[PDB]
């Protein structure tokens, strides 16, 4: 992708520390508990009415693990993000109907969930090149829109 | 934060829609659907051919509401409540997507309102339906 | 920035009725009467106060000229944006300072304008072709920002 | 709309920051230069090299507005009115940049705050920079 070859090691490097179980979760319930507009897609899994029932949600947590290892993947092929995800944008726009804004949100709700996981590590450089990866990742999902 | 010159700009070039408002409507939708396609994942069980009656009749519905607004533009919190409530509760529709619809409203309003359509009242007009906007996202969270 | 060969006729059939000159002042005019926060880089041009100070200043007049014309000559690049526009998007960035988002504004202006001008023939279809195009071109002159 | 979970939520977090505002602040903004490149363009003037002498010095005066904002969240229009004026008349920075500074913030107290940020008071926060964000643009038009 349009990182230095400095930005891809750094990137790579935090991944390796990440329990995408349990990230994956906590990005995708926060994204609900912050922006709860964006529960409008999951009315399926059931009660989202509190931060607590959302965070808690098994459901919310195993689509998490789900999104965020489709998200791990990608970051194999950081070079062609297109191309691992042009499935996934025709589903999510053919068959569920996402607005792809949807996937910007959730590119810095994970930002923000890898800064306090890591803590002092997640250095602005680290942020930086992590920023380059989801706007990366929601273009790659957003281009087979129509 | 609408100026009374705004709201002057606004009722005025609203009167010469009249009538139209609801065809005016329809082609804002039109424009937005052709020009800005992600808006049409909000939109799955509409039929999004050219002159659907889905499509004339949603567009009737939004003029329908706009007129309200302008009516009421002292009080358009209480006036448009029950819309932000099911904008809120029930669509939750992004909020960037109030600005592309904005925007094709300008460019309808634009070519069919020559005259009218002067710099001050455009700016007035881009102005008006901002604060629509942020009225109908109000309840979001 | 993809267009079909219809798109391009569109976009090319409505751009050999349009004089630069007097829409090129009428949207740079407008873009700094409905959003005022745009006169930042026009101090000197002087007054800019009221619609009617803005729209008949002739060093407004004269930017839009100048601004219009290197669109116009995009307009025959389609193809090549980005190596058309590679100099002006590092001038805009290194010397004017001029945040992109200016540029998404102008466009959208532009589109405003060009209705307002047309009137019925700016069809629906015609817009989502001019669209594209000043989509294509705001990227093309936020490219080599950094 | 902050209700009254969010402002105690917003004292609590920022009753955490203490001392460190001004520290955080410039990390916020060190942030914002390198991963939104564009947002440098308002700085032509600024040495934004890391640890620069003006960015410690804008970061404190950022971090020290929000201190203030937050002792005064029910007023924040008073409170603001002189930053309010900067920006609408002098600064004129579009808005878009408002939110990429506040998920800056969000960023730098998540990376500092491992016990307190939780969903909730992180929706709190979101809540509280997007409603500051507002006060400081209402003036632009
Ligand atoms: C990093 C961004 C994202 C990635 C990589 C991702 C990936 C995936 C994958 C792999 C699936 C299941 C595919 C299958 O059925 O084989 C899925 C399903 C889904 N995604 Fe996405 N997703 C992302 C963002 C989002 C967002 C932000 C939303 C809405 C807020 C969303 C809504 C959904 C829904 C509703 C489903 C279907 C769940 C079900 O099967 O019932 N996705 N996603
Ligand atoms: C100026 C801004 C808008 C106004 C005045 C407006 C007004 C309305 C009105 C009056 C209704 C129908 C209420 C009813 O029949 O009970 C409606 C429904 C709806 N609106 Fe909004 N709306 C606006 C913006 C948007 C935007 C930007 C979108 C998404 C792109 C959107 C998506 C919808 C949808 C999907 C429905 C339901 C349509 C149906 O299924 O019949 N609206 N709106
Ligand atoms: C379609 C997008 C644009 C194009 C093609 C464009 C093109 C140009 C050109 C050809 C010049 C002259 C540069 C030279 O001396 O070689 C220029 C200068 C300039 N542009 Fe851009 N421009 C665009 C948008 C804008 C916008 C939206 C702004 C601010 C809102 C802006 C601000 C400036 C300024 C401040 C100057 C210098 C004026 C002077 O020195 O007289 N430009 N632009
Ligand atoms: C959280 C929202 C913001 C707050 C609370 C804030 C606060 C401030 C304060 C307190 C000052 C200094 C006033 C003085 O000089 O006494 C200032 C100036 C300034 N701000 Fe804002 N600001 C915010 C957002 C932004 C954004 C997003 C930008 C641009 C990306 C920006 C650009 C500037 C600039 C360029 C100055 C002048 C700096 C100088 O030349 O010293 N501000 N701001």
């Amino acid at each position: 992708m349009h990182l230095t070859p400095e930005e891809k090691s750094a990137v790579t490097a935090l991944w390796g520390k990440v329990n995408v179980d349990e990230v994956g979760g906590e990005a995708l319930g926060r994204l609900l508990v912050v922006y709860p507009y964006t529960q409008r897609f999951f009315e399926s899994f059931g009660d989202l009415s509190t931060p607590d029932a959302v965070m808690g949600n098994p459901k919310v947590k195993a689509h998490g693990k789900k999104v965020l290892g489709a998200f791990s993947d990608g970051l194999a092929h950081l070079d062609n993000l297109k191309g691992t995800f042009a499935t996934l944008s025709e589903l999510h726009c053919d068959k569920l109907h996402v607005d792809p804004e949807n996937f910007r949100l959730l590119g810095n709700v994970l930002v923000c969930v890898l800064a306090h996981h890591f803590g002092k590590e997640f250095t602005p450089p680290v942020q930086a090149a992590y920023q380059k990866v989801v706007a990366g990742v929601a273009n790659a999902l957003a281009h087979k829109y129509h | 934060v609408l100026s009374p010159a705004d709201k002057t700009n606004v009722k005025a070039a609203w009167g010469k829609v009249g009538a139209h408002a609801g065809e005016y409507g329809a082609e804002a939708l039109e424009r937005m659907f052709l020009s800005f396609p992600t808006t049409k994942t909000y939109f799955p069980h509409f039929d999004l051919s050219h002159g659907s009656a889905q499509v004339k009749g949603h567009g009737k519905k939004v003029a329908d509401a706009l007129t309200n607004a302008v009516a009421h533009v002292d009080d358009m919190p209480n006036a448009l409540s029950a819309l932000s409530d099911l904008h809120a509760h029930k669509l939750r529709v992004d909020p960037v997507n109030f600005k592309l619809l904005s925007h094709c409203l300008l460019v309808t309003l634009a070519a069919h309102l020559p005259a009218e359509f002067t710099p001050a009242v455009h700016a007035s007009l881009d102005k008006f339906l901002a604060s629509v906007s942020t009225v109908l996202t109000s309840k979001y969270r």
